[PDB]
């Protein structure tokens, strides 16, 4: 008589019968579900390497809302009836890349690549709320994402192409 | 310097402790799945449907894989005449149709059993006789001819013609076929751990099925629990399936075959039928020989052509025959494709030769040893394929074996036993052998090595060869140690891999020691050349000192080595060019006692003398002689594969297929290596030993045939020069049936009958 | 020691602690499968893909493991390992006069090149009997010697000599669905009684066409005149069989050349195989049936003289 | 509502709370306990590659008894209160080899090595029952073990040193 | 000949799709264990005991 | 034998695009498309005794090592090229294989003329120098200590 936790990850139903309150979404994705695209870079909310998109039906404003979150700080126990989207949920080299993935890659916005999934998820989330953002909105989407390699310029330049 | 010393196999202690890792002993990844093949139950049929409904109800079922799932190509096999998974038709009983993938091997097994296939039968061809009658052959006739057969037969005093059959053989490596395939999820990359003698083809075939470049595929082989040729090509049947499952699921996947699957699916030694005619003088001297050979090749080409080529090269055994014609045809049949098995067509051809030679001696009424000796080649003679026999040591082996086995004395004792015993008889025979050393395909006679010296002075050697129990790694360490003049404790070989030595030939043909030894030697010479200036500066320094000096002087401590066997290339169109680098020789004498009432027999004593040049390791070499001989004993006397009329194998495990047991070996079992016979043609004067001794197991067969002859003289007729056909293997059934008496004829019941 | 229950994904296993528990369970579930050494059941499940959703293991039960020396012979619980049987019989042979151990010696001959120490340490006596393979090396000996079987269920208990009727059809025995084999009594040999056992030294099919035999003769007191004769063969049909037609004709005949001829003529006829008989080796098997009797014939003569 | 199955493996207690009647000892050793020295060669009792020693206190005889068995055929459900010894139970290159292991290795009785654990366990079991066997008992100890590589001669010559 | 050309980093697409494997992304063996270092809380000290 | 090429070198990829550069180098040296070449990983059993990937010289030194190994491959293939001048890379590789020519080689580079001495103040410390200039403009907030990087 402990309750089932039910959420969705990349469109697929996850039923956790034995949820531990201490378990983070990042630990669950990486070490239970084996979805290793989402990365641990700090475990304290500052680097955004673990960024995923969350979606839920908002009983208040009616609509389905989409927002970004740090998987390293999200208790899985907060996620009952929430849909998780990770980097592997939007595109892959085996099928087709999402425009966000294609653009960061071709624009030289990925060097070591470790921050790339988190940045992709930040840009993807912005476009899911606003399919035609401004330059200003684009830089703002990345306040919670750190990159040690690129000096940021090529990432902003590649994503500017989504603006106007 | 340990070359010539009986060093134990380097992994022996770890093998005795159960610490040596074989493919399935590798730990499983947390997400690893298991594959079970789904296989045809018909010899020849259209596939009408495959029903997986009940398999899907098995807990832990993941998927069923078929030909439709392959991303690249469904065309495979050495000659591209095979499917990965059968599409429309099945062409033998263990023909792979698909595979089940599940979370445990028990679940995979359960699910595969519940897969239903519906068939529509087609006319099948199973026997060599069936194939001959239906003109069902791969390619055309192979032939070697020398002299003038008409003329030889004109000059002959006697002519004997006959027919002979030799049954096939299952490899029965203790470790069955096994592959683990790990998909990396990047760029098509896959890493495979495989029980194979042929990492190169494994790599190629996987790459072809997936439609990715060969550079994406890494194949690694630490060791095999036996290969004996059965893992030279047919290992890809499992490897390619497991790789597809890994590709499709994105999880690591493994499969190790059950014994019954392995025996059904992976093929064996080629059965041969021979029709022969020999012309000879009243002296026993051979004047003409004609032999037509037919092999049962099964449902693909695989190595069948090269096997038949090797058979034709050995149809002389050790005998000079001035007028000779041998032909060979490959029968195309609805049986699992047959493959390489230790000896590779040699044992079959040599058996046929010894059979007609035995008939010559009987017909002439002369002692068998005398007739063999009279007909033996001499030093510097040309074979039927015009290769010169340089260093022909059979005469030395023969005379040493005669002496040490006390043949003539024991021959008198066998005769005395047969005089005093009615329902038991003894037999004794001495047989020579020669075996050509080299791949029959000239381009396979090439070998690579890669040697690194680390800055502590420790050395890592990699070469193209795989360890299957023959002690190749041990020998390579002995060679490296001698070449570099350092202790063996400084040298290590970890595994065979396609990313250290590319394009390696299969570990086969008994030449691995020769060719990888040479490649290692050459790499060692390069290292020695690079260290020489440092040795000169510091002549009383240690190896470690020189290595560290070289490193600090930015001299590379890594090199490749490569060897290509010189002066090879026989032409079937000129009957010239060297087919082999050299020959390995041996002689074996065996004594048996048969129970004429039951067909059971006892192996009493065997003496073997083998020319192995200057052995790199006498312990490994003696072990190879003993092992090969016992497998030959199995081939000729114990091991029998049996099929239903519908072409389905009956004998699929140790309960119904009997390989030699502890109790099977001769009571007195003596092996000697010939002394003072260095081989100038191979590494440190050694010679190949893996395959050459297997045919000497036939000494037991021909000793049994001797005992039967004595039984027939006792109870069947009075005709001393009677020839009776004894096919191989000489099982109790064949032995008993051959001992024609008041029981076989039913004369014991009062009926009239064909006995004395 | 208590009853244990194990539950799998497909199979329920009960480890019975006493005979009473076993007979109750067997009466509750007649279709429940007994397992001792699993050397047959394991093969059936793996290779013959049979499934037995209910399994009872009686190996812990005293009785079924008991070895008892009685006036008429040595009794073995049905769960006794073949190794324990071999040990007990080897001791009996070493201790007792040759004339009382003819049947034991025949059992031991059949156990000589039988499996390995691994198999013989776990394979039960009762399991071999009840498996009822056409090519059992033991059933022909037990049949030819009239070995007694004690068979029990909730309520019932009966002792039957093993004879031709005990094996009605392929892999079938004359047991009720609720019956279990409790014990097997291997007889002492009497005066003027002789026994031999032989077996083919090749096997080519999973459970057919391997000749094996038990042979017994009892003479009238102090003579070579046949009072009883039994020749039983495995590997000549779909079950262990007795050459009853042939042996019945030899009663009160003398042990000589004429008997050898008549028996051979009888065996060739009674045991004849069709060209298409399952297992083939048609000529070989016929020859063995006769050659084995010949060996027996000459052995009996050496034992008489 | 199932009982616990309790047995010992190399001196260490195993408590199996959900024993499946279908599970063989070989499967349990290799795939649950990770003891891979014991091998699968046939799965039908003929080859001895899977040979282990079983020991128990026999209540009929009182005696502790020791015997060899095929792990491929032994259901774990027969093993309640039985002790199993595998090849790793008797010695190793990281501690000290048992004389049986030393002898077979040094006498060249191991080529591919796949049958070696099974042969080692057959010889070990014999010696645990009979500390000084005859030459005859030694050869008879191996009817249940097959070797494809060695031709058997060196194994017997090595083990003959234990006789007389 | 691409020398002198602005060819994107070869792994960039796999890095954007989270398919590029870094050390901890390697799947764990069934029996794989995990290590955590125990570290000094003092700049310079004798260790008296470890409990 | 399909003509695909696997390159291993002592350098490690950390984001700096070393493997990309090495593939560009190998492709140029071999005169084959970059799609035929792959670098899978760095390993101590393929290239022993490697210097750390450091000092910014990996492209220079592994590039030279890769170049030398490619040159060895080209020399070995040359006869097969001459026999089949209108053939393809793949045909030339297979011909070489079938003629038992080795399709594996090491390459090695050692930077020349390096050896500075602190006791003599002489000998080259470096192979060459990299140079650059930067101009930057900032705005500071004198009341908070914050600044903006303008250009
Ligand atoms: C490798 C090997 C070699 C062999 N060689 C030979 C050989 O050469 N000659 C030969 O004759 N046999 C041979 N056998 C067969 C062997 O003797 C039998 O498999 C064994 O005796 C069966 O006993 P078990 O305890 O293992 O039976 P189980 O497999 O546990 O059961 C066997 C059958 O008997 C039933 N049963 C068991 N006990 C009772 C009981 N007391 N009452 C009623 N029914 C019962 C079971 O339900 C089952 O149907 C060989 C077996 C192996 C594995
Ligand atoms: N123990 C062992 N010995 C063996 C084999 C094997 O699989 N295991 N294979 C045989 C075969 S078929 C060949 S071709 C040679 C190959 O080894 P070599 O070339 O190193 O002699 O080993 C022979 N001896
Ligand atoms: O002569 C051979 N050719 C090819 N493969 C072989 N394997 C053994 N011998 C040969
Ligand atoms: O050439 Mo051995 O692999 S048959
Ligand atoms: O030389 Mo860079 O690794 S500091
Ligand atoms: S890992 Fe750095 S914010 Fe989550
Ligand atoms: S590309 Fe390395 S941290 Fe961003
Ligand atoms: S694996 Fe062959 S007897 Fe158990
Ligand atoms: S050493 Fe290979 S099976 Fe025995």
């Amino acid at each position: 008589t402990a309750d089932e936790l039910v959420f969705f990850v990349n469109g697929k139903k996850v039923v956790e019968k034995n949820a531990d309150p201490e378990t983070t979404l990042l630990a669950y994705l990486r070490r239970k579900l084996g979805l290793r695209g989402t990365k641990l870079g700090c475990g304290e909310g500052g680097c955004g390497a673990c960024t995923v998109m969350l979606s839920k039906y908002d009983r208040l404003q009616d609509k389905i809302i989409h927002f970004s979150a740090n998987a390293c700080l999200a208790p899985i126990c907060t996620l009952h009836h929430v849909a998780v989207t990770t980097v592997e949920g939007i595109g892959s080299t085996k099928t087709r890349l999402h425009p966000v993935q294609e653009r960061i890659a071709k624009s030289h916005g990925s060097q070591c690549g470790f921050c790339t999934p988190g940045i992709v998820m930040s840009m993807y989330t912005l476009l899911r709320n606003q399919p035609e953002p401004t330059v200003e909105e684009i830089e703002d989407a990345f306040q919670g994402n750190l990159c040690r390699c690129t000096g940021y310029r090529p990432i902003l330049q590649g994503f500017r192409t989504f603006a106007k | 310097d340990t070359v010539g010393r009986p060093l134990p196999h380097l992994a022996a202690a770890m093998q005795a402790s159960g610490e040596a890792v074989y493919c399935d002993d590798i730990p499983r990844y947390e997400n690893e799945l298991f594959l079970r093949l789904v296989t045809s139950t018909r010899a020849h049929a259209k596939i009408k449907s495959i029903d997986v409904s009940e398999a899907q109800k098995v807990p832990g079922f993941v998927c069923f894989l078929s030909a439709d799932d392959i991303p690249g190509s469904n065309e495979t096999g050495l000659f591209n005449d095979e499917t990965v998974f059968a599409k429309d038709t099945v062409t033998c009983v263990g023909h792979i149709i698909g595979a089940v993938v599940a979370d445990t091997p028990e679940h995979a097994e359960r699910a595969a059993h519940v897969v239903k296939v519906t068939y529509e039968d087609l006319p099948a061809i199973i026997t060599i006789e069936d194939a001959i009658k239906n003109n069902s052959f791969y390619g055309s006739e192979l032939k070697i001819e020398k002299g003038d057969l008409k003329k030889g037969f004109s000059e002959a005093d006697n002519v004997v013609s006959g027919e002979l059959y030799i049954g096939g053989q299952d490899h029965f490596y203790l470790e069955t076929h096994c592959t683990i395939a790990i998909p990396k999820g990047e760029e098509g990359e896959m890493e495979l751990f495989v029980s194979t003698q042929n990492a190169m083809k494994t790599q190629s075939f996987v790459a072809k099925m997936l439609g990715v470049p060969v550079n994406r595929i890494l194949v690694r082989v630490k060791r095999m629990g036996g290969g004996f040729g059965g893992k030279e090509t047919r290992s890809t049947l499992v490897s390619v399936a497991v790789a597809l499952a890994a590709y499709k699921t994105g999880h690591p996947v493994r499969c190790m075959l059950d014994r019954n699957e392995d025996m059904l699916i992976t093929g064996g030694r080629h059965p041969f039928l021979a029709r022969y005619k020999v012309g000879f003088m009243k002296t026993g001297t051979i004047v003409a020989l004609e032999v037509d050979h037919y092999s049962n090749a099964g449902n693909s080409r695989d190595l069948s052509h090269s096997i038949m080529e090797r058979a034709l090269f050995h149809m002389d055994n050790c005998y000079k025959i001035p007028n000779i014609r041998g032909t060979g045809r490959l029968c195309k049949t609805n049986l699992s494709s047959n493959t390489a098995f230790r000896g590779f067509g040699g044992p079959q051809a040599l058996f046929i030769a010894e059979n007609w030679m035995s008939e010559v001696a009987v017909t002439c009424g002369l002692p068998a040893e005398e007739v063999r000796w009279k007909n033996m080649y001499k030093e510097g003679d040309l074979t039927h394929f015009n290769q010169r026999l340089e260093g022909f040591s059979v005469p030395r082996c023969w005379d040493e074996c005669l002496k040490s086995s006390q043949y003539y004395a024991r021959k008198s004792e066998v005769d005395k036993f047969n005089k005093e015993n009615c329902w038991k008889k003894r037999g004794l025979c001495i047989i020579p052998t020669k075996f050509g050393i080299s791949f029959t395909v000239p381009f396979l006679n090439q070998a690579g090595a890669l040697i690194h010296v680390y800055t502590d002075g420790s050395v890592l050697v990699s070469h193209g060869g795989t360890e299957m129990g023959q002690g190749l790694h041990t020998k390579m360490v002995q060679v490296a140690s001698k070449a570099l003049k350092i202790p063996i404790s400084k040298i290590y070989i970890s595994e065979t891999s396609t990313n250290t030595v590319p394009n390696s030939s299969p570990t086969a043909a008994s030449v691995s020691t020769d060719i990888y030894g040479q490649a290692v030697y050459e790499a060692c010479q390069t290292i020695l050349k690079r260290l020489e200036p440092f040795k000169k500066k510091n002549p009383d320094g240690s190896w470690e000192d020189w290595v560290m000096a070289a490193y600090q002087d930015r001299v590379s401590l890594s090199t490749t080595g490569f060897y290509r066997t010189p002066n090879l290339g026989y032409s079937f169109e000129t009957n010239s060019g060297n087919a082999f680098h050299y020959f390995t020789y041996g002689v074996a004498c065996s004594e048996v006692e048969i129970d004429c009432l039951t067909g059971d027999h006892k192996n009493l004593r065997t003496d073997i003398v083998m020319d192995v040049g200057s052995s790199l390791n006498p312990a490994i070499d003696i072990g190879q002689v003993e092992g090969a001989f016992v497998q030959g004993l199995g081939l000729f006397t114990l091991e029998e594969l049996h099929y239903s009329p519908e072409g389905s194998l009956h004998t699929r495990g140790p309960s119904t297929y009997k390989i030699p047991a502890f109790g099977s070996i001769p009571t007195e079992f003596r092996v000697s290596l010939l002394r003072d016979c260095p081989n100038k043609k191979a590494i440190y004067a050694s010679k190949a030993v893996g395959e050459p001794p297997l045919f000497l197991g036939a000494s037991v067969f021909f000793a049994i045939k001797d005992a039967i002859r004595a039984a027939r003289a006792q109870h069947t007729n009075n005709n001393t020069k009677e020839l009776f056909r004894l096919d191989s293997p000489a099982t109790p059934e064949k032995i008993r049936n051959a001992c024609v008496d008041k029981f076989t004829t039913l004369c014991v019941t009062g009926a009239p009958g064909n006995c004395k | 020691p208590k009853q244990l229950r194990f539950e799998g994904e497909r199979v329920t296993w009960i480890q019975a602690s006493t005979l009473k528990e076993l007979l109750d369970l067997k009466a509750q579930h007649p279709e429940a499968k007994l397992v001792v050494g699993n050397t047959e059941i394991g093969i059936e499940m793996k290779f013959k893909n049979q499934l037995f959703p209910m399994i009872i293991c009686p190996a812990w039960i005293p009785e079924l493991n008991a070895v008892e020396h009685g006036p008429e012979g040595i009794s073995f619980g049905a769960a006794c390992a073949l190794s324990s049987v071999e040990k007990t019989l080897l001791e009996a042979v070493a201790k007792l006069p040759t004339q009382k151990t003819e049947v034991f010696r025949g059992v031991l001959e059949q156990l000589r090149w039988f499996a390995g120490k691994q198999v013989k340490s776990v394979a039960s006596l009762g399991g071999n009997i009840i498996t009822a393979s056409p090519i059992s090396d033991l059933n022909p000996v037990f049949m030819a010697s009239g070995t007694k079987l004690t068979i029990v269920s909730r309520g019932t208990r009966r002792t039957v000599p093993m004879d031709h009727t005990f094996f009605p059809s392929y892999r079938k025995t004359l047991l009720g669905p609720e019956e279990i084999l409790l014990s097997i009594e291997i007889p002492y040999s009497r005066e003027d009684e002789f026994f031999s056992a032989f077996k083919q030294a090749s096997r080519r099919e999973d459970d057919i066409a391997k000749v094996t035999c038990g042979m017994r003769v009892l003479f009238q007191p102090g003579s070579m005149q046949v009072k009883e004769l039994a020749l039983c063969y495995g590997g000549m049909a779909d079950r262990t069989i007795s050459a009853l037609k042939t042996t019945q004709k030899q009663l009160s005949k003398f042990w000589n050349e004429k008997l050898l001829q008549d028996v051979c003529a009888g065996l060739a006829e009674e045991l004849s195989l069709s060209p298409d008989a399952p297992g083939g080796m048609i000529e070989f098997r016929r020859t063995l049936t006769l050659s084995f009797f010949f060996k027996f014939y000459l052995t009996v003569l050496k034992k008489l003289g």
